[PDB]
This record gives C-alpha cells, structure tokens and sequence, in this order.
C-alpha cells in the first residue's frame, strides 16, 4: 500500500509487512535457498586467512576488477580536443557503454560514435564501415577531427587502421586534408590508461611526424604539458592555475575541462573547448614536455623524446607535497620562471593544515587502488601525514612499478607494514581487509560493496570507503575535485581527516555507553 | 645556561614601559633547587599587567568552568549574559557516565541570557522564575548551582536569598556562587570560592547522618576533574589496591558522593590548588586527614601508591605490592619503546596550577628533561613545591605573557611545548611540536599506567612527526 | 541649540527649580526638553511612561518609538524620563545610559530646540556622568544651600566636571542658591572660578505649587516669586561664563563656613 | 591494562571489563543514580508534544544558546583591519575565552588583549586600566592600531571610552596621533553580531566623521563592501574573486582572510594583510557602499547613509542562486563594469548541478539556525533546489527578519510546511525535530548533541547533523569553505545532496535485509 502524501520508493517499500511475507513465500516456496545457517557459514569462511590463500592462489578467474579496457582511455583523450569526434572503429556496443560509463561519472554528455560493425563485417573486414563511418560522421555531426581507437573485434581480425582511413580518403569518402588521427587499442592488452597513452601518441605522431623539419626546440617559449587519463575537473584546473601563476607560458595537450562541464544555459554544446590542431603541430617547438602521468604514458614519452627531441623531466604525479614540490621547481628551471609568493605561500597553508591535523592522522592504516600514478602519488601523501598504507592495489600496475612504490615505503616507517599488489582485484582486496583490517579504504564506487561485506560480519569489523578515484557513480559532483597541487592535496587531507572524525562521531554517539567521548571540541 | 637565561630575561623585559617592567621582573626567575621558599625567587597571584596579552582566564572560569561544571548530576546556571556560559560550554574535558538532559547535564549550557532590562531591573525575580522552569523541565537534577558573572556582582543581585527561599520550597538544594569575572586575578580565587560554597551549601547536608556504613579503607579523590577519563584511570588502581573509594571531586562526581564525603578516612589530593581549601577545612571540621599524590608516570605514580597504602594496613600494602608488579611488564614495554624514540629531548612548559611540576616525573620516565616551566595562576606553596621538581639553571615563568613566551621558546629553543590552546598554534607555526597539556590534544588519559602509555605514544608521534621536518620550502 | 545638566543635592528643590526655571524659558517662547536622570526625585512631575518601563513592556529599546516617551507639558515643554529600578535593586546608573543612548539614536535633539536640560541625580557613578560626555551636555549648573553637605557636595560635582572637561567640551556654567547665606555661596563660587548665576529666595509659593504638582509660573504667573524665576531664566539665556571649576579642600570649605 | 603495540586512547579503553565493572560499582556504591527505568521514562517525555509546549513556554531559562556575546564580533571586525590589535576593555576571563573559541574554531591563533579590570577597577572605573593598557598594548605588541571593545562589567559601571581613550592620550601613554576607534559593545544587547556592527560603524566613524568636507562620492571609483559577521574564509575570497573578474575597483572594509590563514613556514606572523587605514579614510569617496550581511549592518548603514551619504543598495546576502545574479548585477549597475562571460558560465553551472540533483534534493525537510542573514540566505537557496526548511531558528534574530523571512517562504510551495523561531534556542529545536522530524539540520557543531538524542530514541527517529555555519569545532578545515556566491551554492549543494546520499547508503547497507536498494549508481 501507498499513502499519497507518504510514498514510499523501493526501499522502505518493500520493508511492509505484506512484501515481506510475500518474499518469504517465494524464498521457502520456489527458491529452494540454501538455510540461513549454512549460507553464514560459507561467509564467515570467506572472511578467514585460510579462505585467503585459496582466493590469492587463482589464475584464471577475476572476480571484481578495478581497470577498464583501452578504448575508454583513447576516447577521453580525444575528447580533450578542439571539436573531435572519438570514433571508435569496431562494435558499437563498446561505444554505448563507453558513454555510460562516463556519464555517470562526470553527469554530463559524452559523445562518441562506433561504426558499427557486425558479423558480416567481422567475416570480410571493417573497411566498408570505415568508408562509410567516416563519411556519415563528419557530415551528420560536423567535427573538425576524428579521432579513431578500435574495439577488440577489430583488432583480432587486424583491420589495418592506416590502410582503411587512407582508402577513405581516396574514394573521396572524407577529404584528404581533413584530420583522421588514428590508434590500435586493443581491449585485451593493458587497460584503459594504456588506450589513452596509445591514442595520444597516435594525435602527436599524425600532427608532428611529417612536419619535424622547420621545428627548433624551446621556438615558442612553451611547456607541453600531457595529463593522462584524468577524471577530476580540478587537476585540469589547478595546473593551468599554477603554471599562469608563475607566468609559464604553456600548451595542455588533451584539455576536455570544457567538454565535460558546459553550462546548462538554454542549449547543448557538443564541443566546447579543448587543445587545438596548431597547439599539436606546434608542440615540437616547446622548451620541454612534462608527463604529469609518467607511468602510462610510456610510448608517448617514446614519440616525444624520439620524435620531438624534448628532454622530457624524471617527474612523480605532483600530488603530495614533495610532488608538487619538485613539479613546481622543474617548471620552474625549464621556463625560468619563479616559484611566486601566492604558490609559496600556499605550500605554507598546506603544511600548517597537516600540523594542525597530524594527531587524527597519525597511524591511521588504509587499504587503497585505482591507476598506477594514482594510487603511486597517494601512497607518497599518506606517507607524508604519518599513516600506514598497508593494502596498496593496483591490477594494472606492471613490476617495474611495484619496484618503484616498493622504493617509496622503504624510505619511511610508515610503509613498514605495506604491501604492493598488482594484477589482483577488489576480491582478492576485500580479503586483505577482513584478515588485516585497516581503518579506511580509499577507493572508488566499487568498495561499497566491500564495505556492506565488512559491516556484515559485524559493527567493529566495518572499513569505511573513502571516495577517491575513479568511477565515483554513487556520490554527486565528486569529480569536480581536484587530487592535484598543494589544493588537491588541501581536498584529500580534510576528507581524510574528516572522515577519520566522522567515524568517530559514530562510534561514541552511544548515549550512556560511549558518549563520553563524543566531545565538541575535536 | 646559567646566566644566559638572566640576561634573557631581561633582553626580554627591555620592550616593556617602566611599570610593567618592574613588575615582571619579579615574575620571572632561574631555578635554585635548594630553595625551599619560593618568595625570594619568585612572586606570584598578583594581577596581570594591563595590555600584555595575559593567558589567565577569570573566577568564573575557576567557579563553573573547573570545579561546579563537573558535577554530572546539578544544573549549574552561569547567571548574567549569554557569553561566559557558551564559550565555557563543554571545552574542558570533564567526563562523566550518565544520560545528558536527563539525569546528567555537564556537556549542556544553562543561562538567564541576561538583557538591559535584567542589568536595569535586577534579576533575582527572573533567577526565582527560571530555577522554577528548570525543576519542570529537568526533574531528575539533583541540585542546582547558580555560578554569577560580572554583572551579578556589580548589581548587587542577592541571589543568596533567592536560594534560600527556593530551595527550601522545591525541597532542593540551591547553591549561590559569588563567583564573578572580576574579583581577583585568575581562575584561582574562582576555586576558592567555589570550595567555600561547598562546605557552606552541600558538604554538611549529611552531617547528623549515620546512614551510611564506613569501612576503615575508605577514601576520597580530591581534585581529579577526570580529564580524558584521567580519575576513572587512576580510581582502578586505589581500587585494586583494597581501598574504597566513596568520592571523585568533580571530576564524574555527583551531589551525593560530595556529601558522602565527610565519612571517608582520608582525602587523597591529587590537584592541590583548586581543592586544597576544602581538605583542609574537612580536617578542622571531621578530622579526616590528607595528602597529595601524584599519578602522573610510572615512577610517581609506583611512589604515590606505595606513600597511600602506608596509611593504612598490612592487607593493602600488599595489593599495593600486587598493583605494582602486574603493570610493571605494560609500563615497561612502554619505555622500551618510547623512551629511545624520546630521550634527550627538551620541553617547556606552561599550563595552570598543578600541571607545570606534575608531568615533569612522567617527562623524565621517557629521558625527556623539563628546561622551562610555568604557571599562569599559582601562589608560592605551589613553587615551592616546583623548585625539587625542576632541574638547576632551569626558566621559571609566572603569568607568562604572549611576547614573553615566544621570545624565551626563540631563545632556549625546546624540542617540544606544552601549554593551551591559545598558543598552540603560535609555535607549530614556529616549527616547534605542540601537545596540550590542558585538553590532552583530545587523546587522554594521562593519569595512571594506562595512562602513561597514552601520554607517551602522545608526546612520540607529535614530536616525531614527518610534518616538522617540512616547514621550509626546498626553493626558500 | 545648548544641552543644560542640572546637579545639586536633592534635599534642596534641584528638581523643583529646575521645572521653574525650564517654564519660566518655556515662557519666554523657548523650545526645552527635560530629560530626568534622578533616581532619587520625580523630575517632570511638575511640568506634566518612562523610557526603561516602556523598552521592557515592548521587549527593548530598539522597539520603541519616540512618540511614546516624550510628552509635551506645560509650554510645550517636551519630557522624557530615564526610568530605572524600584528601591534597593537593581542599576539606575545603567537605565541612564540606555535612556540617553536611546534619545541619541532616536533622533530626538535634532528636532529644533533651545534647550536640553538633564535633571540629574548624585553621580556615584560612570552612568550618572552620561549627561556629561561629549555631544551632550556643555553647560553645568548646580544648585546648592548655605548647607555644609551641601556645599561639599557642590564641590565633589565640580571635581567630577573637571575630569570631563581634560576629556572634552563641558563646563561649569555656574552657582544657583536655594534660600548672610547669600554671601556664602558667592564666596564658593568665586573660589571655584565661575559664579552664583543666581540667588532664588524662600517663599511659601513654591510649595504651594509643587504639592499641586505645578511651577509658580503656571500656579500664579503675577507671583513675585515667579519674577525670581524668570530673572534666573534670562541669567541662563544671557550667561556666557563657562569654566572648569578649581575644587577646594574640606578644609578650605571648613575655612569658609567658619567665617561666616 | 594496555598492550604496548595497540593502545587505545579513552575511547575504548573504559569499555573495557575491569573499568565497565569499577564504574558499575561506583554508581551503585556512590551516586544514588535514579534507576535506569526512571531515566528512561524522562527521556521519552522529554521527547513528546506536552514537554514541548512546557519547554517553549519558558520566559527566564535558556537552555544551549544559538548565539554568542558583543565583544566576540567586535574582535572579530578589529582583526579585519591591518596591523591592528582587538583590545578589550573590561575584564581578562572574556578575552581568554574569544581567543579560546576563534582559536578552536579557526584552528589558528588569535590575538586579542584586555586591560585586566579587577574587582578595584570595578569601584573605581577603568580609567588607569586604560592608560597602562594602551600604553603596554602599543610598545608590547607594536600594532599600527588599537581598537577598543567593551565586556559588560565595564558597560555597567559606564566606563567613558571616549573620555578614557583622550585622557589617554593627553597624559601621554599613547600619541595623539596613534589610531585608536572604539565602540561600547555591551554582552547584554543583541549578540556577537551586534558587536560587529558597533566595532565597523566605530572604525568607519573615527576615520571619516572629521574629514567630511573634501569628500566627492564616485571619485575614487571603487565600491565599498562591508562583510559583516564572517567566518568563513571562502567567503571573503569568493567576493574578492568575482569583483576583480568583472575589473570592478572595489575596497573590501574588514578584511581577515590572511591573519586567520598564515602559513606554517617557520615564523609566527601576529599580522597578516587587512583594511589599511588608508582604504578606510578613502571610504566616503567610493561611488556606493554594499553590506553583505543588512540585517546585522544596521548602524552601519546609517553611518553610510547618514555621514558618507552613499545609496545603499537594498541586497540581501549573496547566497544562492537569485541573491549573486542581484548582487552581480547591481554591482555591474554601480560600476558600470559588465557580466563577464566566466561569471555566466559559472552560473549555469551551477544551475547543471541543480538539475542533475533535483531528484535527490526535492522534499527534503530540513531543521537549521545560525545568525539572521546566514539562515536567510540558506532558506532561500533550499527553496531554489525544491527543499522544505521546515524549522527556522535564529535566536538572535529580531521581528522585522521574521517578516522577511516568513514573505520569502510565503512566496514558494515549498516553504509552506515551514515555521521561524526567533528568541528560541537549540533545546527548543530539541523538541522540534523530535515531535515534527525532519530529514536533516544543518548548524554548528552544538547539533551533534541533538542527533545524540533523537539516535537514543530509535535508528529511525534519528536526525543527521550537516555542519555549515560557526561555530565548528569537531571537523577540521571547513573553516576554508565557501557559503557565498555561485561558488558557495554549488559547495553547499554538493554537501547537502551526498549527505543524503551518505544517509541512504547507510539505511541500505544491511545484508539481505535493505541492501537490495544499495545501488552502485545514483
Ligand atoms: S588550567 Fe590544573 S590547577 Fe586547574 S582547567 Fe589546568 S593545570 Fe585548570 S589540575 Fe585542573 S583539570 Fe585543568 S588544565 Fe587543578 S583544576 S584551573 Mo585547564
Ligand atoms: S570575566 Fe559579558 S557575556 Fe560572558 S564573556 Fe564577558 S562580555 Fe561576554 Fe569571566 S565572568 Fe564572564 S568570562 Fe566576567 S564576563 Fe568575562
Ligand atoms: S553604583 Fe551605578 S553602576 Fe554600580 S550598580 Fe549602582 S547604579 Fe549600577
Ligand atoms: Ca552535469
Ligand atoms: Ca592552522
């Protein structure tokens, strides 16, 4: 039943009386489930060390994963230029789930077309879809590129990119000066941040290859600067901030801060900002290029320092305030610009933040993952604060990384008690944190589900998600954040802390029997 | 290091008019441990100089905010304005059991929130009208105190009959405390005050009482307000010791305990300048003995336990022999960790009455030595008491200023501090590790063994922090 | 526009000559307001809701509304009164305070006056010294007897003028003798720099008026003793000594009440 | 007993068997505690409709104030100008405490004095205090200026500030030149808001009053803006910031963004940036003067209107949506600058968010308080977004707010349910929220004590607190937000909607019991 001015959605709907009986009868009736002993008996296992080792010793299942594949990466990337259309050569399914998928993150309208390719194409190739494609896209939506990844079907049945935009171009399908980058992003190599890394190499390669013979390095008083698959607004935002703060003359290359969030004004932008072709062709002429994402950006640092002869600097993700330190002075050694007094002073209110803080902070264990630079830079931040991180995941981390996190908390205390641990999931996560318990976990969307599993097995028992990475599908506006900087670094301290005192808030709001600490003054 | 700390002392007076400076000068001092008066080295209790940035608080403060405030079971009203009552609501860590609005009110604020009107009127009419609104909406209290600010006094407000008549109408007892901002010169004469209102309101309400059955091992803390649950963890020992212990004064103390006090055997004292009054009035009167104690370290408290017990039998003395052999293993574990992450390290101190020579023992169980120390509100018994505890050309401050406590830490330059909160972000802003040793840093409890642990892991992860090592910026 | 502050030892007629003189002014086609500040004595009783009574009954000053403290009386004398506790409790100091702060932030001396006249109690205070501070009252008269108390008391208020005048624009306008006692004062007068403005006579008239809560220029105009009044009135008007007063000894004063 | 690897702080250390039993004998020993049925039938009393008519039917008592004292304000108002020392005369326990209570709230230090007036300079008045005070202040402390507030002990007495101060100056304690505005700030009239007002209108008075003549409005070309009451340092940034991207010349008067924010570099800074005297003297020549906080800015704009004779434009406070575009573009008006196109799109930004979060944020019913403007703005803007702000209070809010407050719910659907308490205070909103529950409050941190309450009577009957307003003293850095402008909408939307989201997640969180709603996307 539902009362008109009282209604009632899913939950707490289904919590009455007359579902819950019905439920009842459907479970005992026609389920045949097993008994409620048993079934807290296998969980109660699932928690154990023994249970662990079991889980740990898989090779051929994933349970649970915290990567998505290439394409995502290589349609963001293209996203981040002036008016390009990400056209993702292959199965169109790809596409419609691209597109949902970061649209739930960002809220916002991403746009993206496959060509559609069926079975008939898997068996004879996708060059007539490429012809077509091509065509019906730069004529239906206008774009001034478009920018080409491929789905895994394409890829298996090597439909050679190159040849078919080429053959585009003769049969008069497309103009032949018209921009048709291209990149081979295979779904089952790597993940996501490896699609960006290879579709941004493919841009730079299809604006600078041919054209290296007029370029004279440090030309045009830049800095190139390349973001890496990145999906909170603020990193974008911040970086631009401090470099016009210094008075560094700069070129972002990928920048998709505008598409990503236009106004709701009266009309739909589809484009809306973004790097420029002449910023890309002009890009060889820059002093230097700073990968702000070195550890996915691996073949673009390859074209770069290959191709562009730039001397691209040994530089950590700038999160953290040793990073963004170090970001700050090697910005500042190859432009020849100061540090400013607004940056130095900022550096100040950081600092005293973390004075202020350090008594909540200080050996606070957490369980964290997310991309390789990512999780690489908030490993360095905890640090910094005096917490523990002790479950450090990364399923698409390789060893070489490993290698140099492994550096990072050798050279503290507080990474005495941490582990590394690459290609595993958030299955094989949620054990670590039953079996190790930690405090906090600072993760995405999908450790909501390891928390209600925690929180089962008891009240002392729960670990709390914190909300930092990507995709964060059940909080609003998250991805307005920024995770870089001294300011990134001035968001994520205060949701740490914070988080610590919201929790704590909980434990001892008990009246009578733990409120005595439930003090006003923190 | 000996007369580097006198020229010191008056490099730094050198900025003051000539009035102020001379008064100062006679506030500030070296240690000599073999000064068993305290009056020819140093003066205090007098008033603060005008415009120098004072950290004393008022007799208000001393009144509601430490001794009345505590008591779990009495509405106390701060009488006058809305401000004192808010700025006082719940900020010092005075714990308790019990369920708040209904039968405890510690954490909550009752005021008469006063306006012209009641300045220009009087307010005795609206004190009757709301200890009336009080007993209808809080009937569960236990009592109820009225704690005046400076405008009752001033106004000449006879709150004494006010109580007098109501509380012999509700069948409740109503206690009156002058206990106005002004009078004085600190939150000292606040204690005073407070103490005398005990005994001539509450202490001998069970005088021609024999209800209750004594036992020869009773006792009493006195001056425990259980900051971060510091008596509760200091109560476990007397008690595992053998004795009873029928009273916590203020600290989680309730009306009844107070009254029940006359009947212990002994008054165990542990903060001696806000309650040193009232033991002392209940040895004339009951002829109930007492004596201070310190529970602050391993060593002080092994000393305390061990000085207690020998007032009583051979059985206590025993479990007291018991007690210090069942936490020797835990405080040990903790000095064998802490103490090498520690030792060496130099703090100055700053805080009350009784903190400044308290924790100093505690310091020194972790190798840390104690260079400067103060107070802001002591009188001389209690630097007399300070001059064994501190180390030979150590600095002695009294109602330290803010010029002069930044420039003695500029000079001297301690590896930690510990005073309140109105300086504590003036030195990490210098680089230097900040605990207070008023609220505790929101950790506790300091008091006890347990205690101990705490205080340690305390001082160890401030004064080792990863933050200190980054005030600098790499490109300066 | 003179603001007027009228001290003296009550036990004299301070309130009742300074209604007299306020309606002898009146008469003379003077704009005057009367704001009483006495505790101790009924101050527009005579001319004729308080400022205190009225703020509390509408919650607080800033509710309430000039209209509703000022009445016009004899003259069109305009009159105000501070109000303050009942006996024994609480702090008409303080009620002084809000009374005048009320009438300043309510506009009600800038309406075209001549005069302000402050009927003012025994200063033991700051609060009864609020008639004294800058922007308010210039000129100080102080009535006084051949009294010793009385005298003292002329003195004690002249120390207190003193201290105000180092601090600002406020002086001592003179002497006003309630009935060889007229030499007497004059002599005070003199030793304090300034004068005896004037020498009001004793006469049955004036209480004749008063239990019948009037002044003699309302009770019988014709009266000799209203000519007092009016003389004493045109003194005021006309007076242009202003002095910071030379306060004299217990001594010096038992010096002079000895020699006469 | 402690474990030397795992110690455990207050909380959970009492929990603890050995000192859950020794507290047990206390209270049965010694504390004659009424039984817990006795206890527990109180509380459920204190819960009901009759104890709530009892409970607003007080006159004498107050019970846990939504307001604070004169002098706090004046401080806070002195801190704002440059190189300035807040002096308070009157007694020493006042000052301590507003230091305290800035300090706990700020998390930085505050500097403040007072001229010790004790129980002799009670009798006496405060003359003395005054001269040595000033004096010892000036050569001590070396500010540039003093500014001088009142506690009530000497307001009573009637202290003669202005006389006090001259003499002062006469006797040569402190040049007569040495700046040195005051303003009685009595405990007993208004609130810490009051206080503000008489310390701004004091500074503003002393500055300009005698320099009246060679005053020309408009000449200078800036606009005045006069803050108010703010403790919210975003605040103070977020006007800054929009009035130089629109290159509107502005003066902000009272200005302690950087004395309440130093950096933790090494050195102490007592003073940090402010209003110069300068700024202030120059004040009467501004073409207009815009008070952003009216309702606590009374004499204020008197003084402005009645001496600088400037046309104070009638604005309420810049919170939400309709409240910036009219302070925006009276501000374009005024200065003849336009709306920038940064400004226009940060607009409809905000109005994105706004319908991405609708579905969330309609029929929320909220409980809230804070000073008059705050909570006004703060109604406003729950009423752009479809909320319901079903119990108002504001305790030192006056009968004209009231009004004005009670026309703007009248002219939306959605503040029908709604009601506004003026003079009431926080054991009043007890009542409230326990007898007409709404969703959530949103206060200071004096509210977490009444979710204590509502949690002990039931899960259900529970009443989350969102901290927004001062003072917070329990979460670290929120001191840093911004309330303000389309900025503080969107900062202020995001908190509201994830609390809600927070909430849901955790009524959702049971295993097999209402976790069928625990969605990963919302
Ligand atoms: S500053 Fe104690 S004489 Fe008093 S509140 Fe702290 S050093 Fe007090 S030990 Fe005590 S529980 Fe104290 S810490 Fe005596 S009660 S007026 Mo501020
Ligand atoms: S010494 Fe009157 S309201 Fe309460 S803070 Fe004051 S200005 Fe404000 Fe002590 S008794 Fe209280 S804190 Fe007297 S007034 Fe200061
Ligand atoms: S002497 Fe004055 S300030 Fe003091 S209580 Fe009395 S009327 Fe008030
Ligand atoms: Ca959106
Ligand atoms: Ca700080």
């Amino acid at each position: 039943s539902q009362q008109v001015d009282k209604i009632k959605a899913s939950y707490p709907l289904f919590l009455d009386q007359d579902y819950k009986d019905m439920l009842a009868k459907k479970r005992d009736g026609f389920e045949e489930k097993y008994p409620q002993d048993k079934i807290d008996e296998v969980f109660q296992w699932t928690t154990t060390k023994e249970y662990q080792e079991l889980n740990f010793q898989r090779e051929a299942l994933t349970v649970n994963p915290a990567k998505a594949c290439q394409p995502l990466g290589a349609v963001l990337c293209a996203l981040g230029f002036e008016k390009t259309m990400p056209y993702v050569h292959g199965s169109q399914g790809c596409v419609a789930y691209f597109r949902s998928y970061f649209n739930r993150h960002f809220r916002e309208p991403v746009s993206c077309v496959s060509d559609s390719m069926t079975e008939d194409a898997a068996v004879f190739g996708g060059q007539q879809n490429m012809k077509d494609g091509l065509q019906n896209c730069k004529a239906t939506y206008k774009p001034d590129m478009i920018a080409v990844s491929t789905t895994c079907m394409a890829e298996v049945i090597g439909d050679d990119l190159n040849a078919f935009i080429n053959n585009s171009k003769k049969e008069g399908f497309i103009p032949d000066e018209f921009p048709v980058p291209f990149a081979h992003t295979p779904s089952f190599v790597g993940s996501h941040v490896t699609g960006w890394d290879n579709m941004f190499e493919g841009i730079a390669r299809y604006f600078t290859l041919k054209s290296m013979d007029d370029k004279v390095v440090g030309s045009n008083k830049k800095i190139n600067i390349v973001p890496g698959f990145e999906t909170y607004l603020g990193n974008f935002r911040v970086i631009k901030r401090m470099l016009s703060e210094m008075g560094v003359g700069y070129s972002l290359l990928s920048d998709p801060e505008e598409v990503l969030d236009t106004p709701a004004d009266g009309q739909f932008r589809m484009y809306a900002g973004g790097t420029t072709q002449e910023e890309m062709k002009d890009a060889p002429n820059a002093l230097n290029t700073v990968l702000l994402q070195p550890w996915h950006l691996e073949k673009t640092k390859k074209f770069v320092e290959g191709t562009w002869k730039h001397e691209v600097p040994k530089l950590n993700i700038p999160m953290g305030l040793d990073w963004t330190d170090e970001f700050l002075m090697k910005v500042s050694e190859i432009s020849g610009q100061p540090i400013p007094a607004s940056l130095t002073k900022e550096r100040g209110r950081l600092v005293d933040m973390m004075t202020d803080s350090h008594t909540w902070l200080h050996g606070k264990r957490f369980a964290l993952w997310g991309d390789p630079d990512f999780v690489m830079g908030l490993v360095k931040f905890l640090l910094e604060l005096g917490c523990e991180p002790v479950h450090i995941l990364c399923h698409n981390g390789n060893k070489r990384w490993k290698k140099a996190v492994d550096a990072i908390l050798a050279a503290s205390p507080y990474g005495k008690n941490a582990t590394v641990y690459i290609g595993k999931d958030l299955w094989h996560l949620r054990s670590l944190v039953f079996t190790d318990k930690p405090d906090f976990m600072i993760g995405n969307s999908y450790g909501k589900f390891i928390q209600r599993d925690t929180l089962h097995k008891g009240k002392e028992f729960e670990v709390p998600l914190i909300r930092i990475g990507f995709p964060i599908f059940d909080r609003h506006h998250l991805h307005r954040s920024t995770t870089l900087g001294y300011e990134g670094a001035m968001q994520i301290l205060t949701t740490l802390v914070n988080s610590i005192l919201e929790r704590l808030d909980e434990e001892t709001r008990g009246m009578q029997a733990t409120d005595y600490n439930h003090d006003l003054v923190r | 290091s000996r007369e580097e700390v006198e020229s010191l002392i008056q490099e730094v007076l050198e900025v003051y008019p000539e009035k102020a400076r001379k008064d100062r000068n006679k506030h500030l001092a070296v240690n000599d441990p073999a000064v068993t008066q305290s009056k020819k080295c140093i003066i205090s209790n007098k008033k603060s100089q005008p415009g120098l940035m004072t950290i004393r608080g008022c007799a208000y403060a001393g009144s509601k905010g430490v001794v009345w405030g505590p008591i779990k079971d009495m509405i106390h009203i701060s009488h006058g304005p809305v401000g004192c009552g808010q700025y006082s609501r719940a900020g010092r860590r005075n714990y308790y059991i019990g369920t708040t609005g209904v039968n405890a009110f510690v954490t909550m604020n009752f005021t008469s929130d006063f306006q012209e009107k009641d300045i220009v009127f009087g307010g005795d009419k609206k004190l009757a009208k709301l200890i009336d609104e009080v007993e209808t909406l809080f009937p569960l209290n236990k009592g109820i105190s009225v704690q005046s600010e400076c405008p009752i006094g001033l106004i000449g407000d006879d709150i004494e009959s006010v109580s007098k008549v109501k509380g012999a109408e509700l069948s409740k007892t109503i206690v009156p405390v002058r206990c106005e901002g002004f009078r004085g010169v600190s939150q000292s004469l606040g204690h005073h005050i407070a103490n005398d209102a005990v005994r001539d309101w509450v202490l001998g309400k069970r005088d021609e009482d024999t209800t209750f059955a004594s036992t020869p091992y009773d006792v009493a803390i006195i001056g425990d307000y259980n900051i971060g649950g510091d008596a509760w963890s200091s109560r476990i020992l007397l008690e595992e010791m053998g004795l009873r212990c029928v009273a916590q004064w203020s600290g989680d103390g309730s009306i009844s305990e107070i009254e029940l006090t006359p009947k212990v055997k002994l008054n165990l004292v542990h903060c001696y300048r806000s309650m040193n009054y009232i033991s002392r009035h209940m040895e004339e009167k009951y002829g109930i003995p007492w004596m201070e104690y310190n529970f602050f370290g391993p060593t002080k408290t092994i000393e305390s336990l061990r000085a207690i017990a020998a007032k009583f039998d051979e059985s206590i003395q025993k479990k007291c022999e018991e007690v210090i052999a069942k936490y020797k293993p835990e405080w040990e574990a903790v000095v064998a960790k802490y103490r090498p992450r520690l030792e060496g390290k130099r703090v100055m101190l700053y805080i009350g009455g009784l903190r400044p020579r308290h924790v100093i023992g505690a310091y020194e169980d972790l190798g840390m030595e104690v260079v400067g120390t103060g107070y802001e509100f002591a009188h001389n018994d209690d630097y007399d008491r300070t001059m064994k505890e501190m180390g030979d050309s150590t600095l002695l401050y009294d109602d330290v200023t803010g010029y002069e406590f930044e420039e003695f830490v500029k000079r001297i330059k301690p590896d930690l501090i510990g005073s309140g909160i109105k300086e504590k972000f003036i030195f990490q802003k210098m680089g230097i590790p900040f605990r207070e040793m008023h609220s505790w840093d929101y950790s506790g409890p300091y008091h006890g063994f347990d205690g101990f642990a705490i205080f340690a892991r305390d001082m160890d992860m401030t004064l080792n922090n990863p933050c200190w090592k980054k005030l600098q910026a790499p490109w300066e | 526009m003179r603001q007027c502050a009228i001290y003296g030892k009550g036990g004299i007629g301070k309130s009742t000559t300074t209604q007299n003189l306020v309606a002898a002014l009146a008469e003379m086609g003077k704009k005057v307001m009367i704001v009483g500040c006495d505790p101790k004595a009924d101050s527009t009783r005579l001319i004729l809701n308080t400022i205190m009574e009225m703020a509390a009954e509408a919650g607080t000053v800033e509710d309430l509304e000039l209209e509703d403290v000022l009445k016009a009386g004899y003259g069109g004398v305009k009159c105000v009164e501070s109000g303050g506790p009942e006996p024994g409790v609480g702090c008409a100091g303080r009620g002084v305070i809000t009374a005048i702060n009320f009438l300043e932030e309510e506009g009600a001396y800038e309406d075209d006056l001549d005069f302000v006249f402050y009927d003012v109690g025994d200063v033991v205070c700051g609060g009864f010294a609020m008639p004294i501070r800058e922007n308010k009252a210039q000129e100080i008269y102080i009535v006084c007897s051949g009294e010793m108390m009385a005298m003292y008391a002329a003195n004690n208020i002249s120390k207190g003028i003193v201290k105000y005048a180092n601090s600002g624009s406020v002086r001592l306008g003179g002497l006003i003798c309630n009935s060889r006692e007229d030499e007497l004062i004059i002599a005070l007068a003199n030793k304090l720099g300034t004068q005896m403005i004037h020498f009001v006579p004793r006469d049955n008239v004036v209480q004749r008026a008063e239990i019948r809560r009037m002044t003699v220029i309302e009770y019988d105009p014709k009266a000799k003793q209203a000519d007092e009044y009016r003389a004493l009135a045109r003194k005021v008007v006309d007076n242009k000594l202003l002095v910071i007063p030379n306060p004299i000894t217990m001594d010096e004063l038992e010096e002079l009440l000895m020699e006469f």
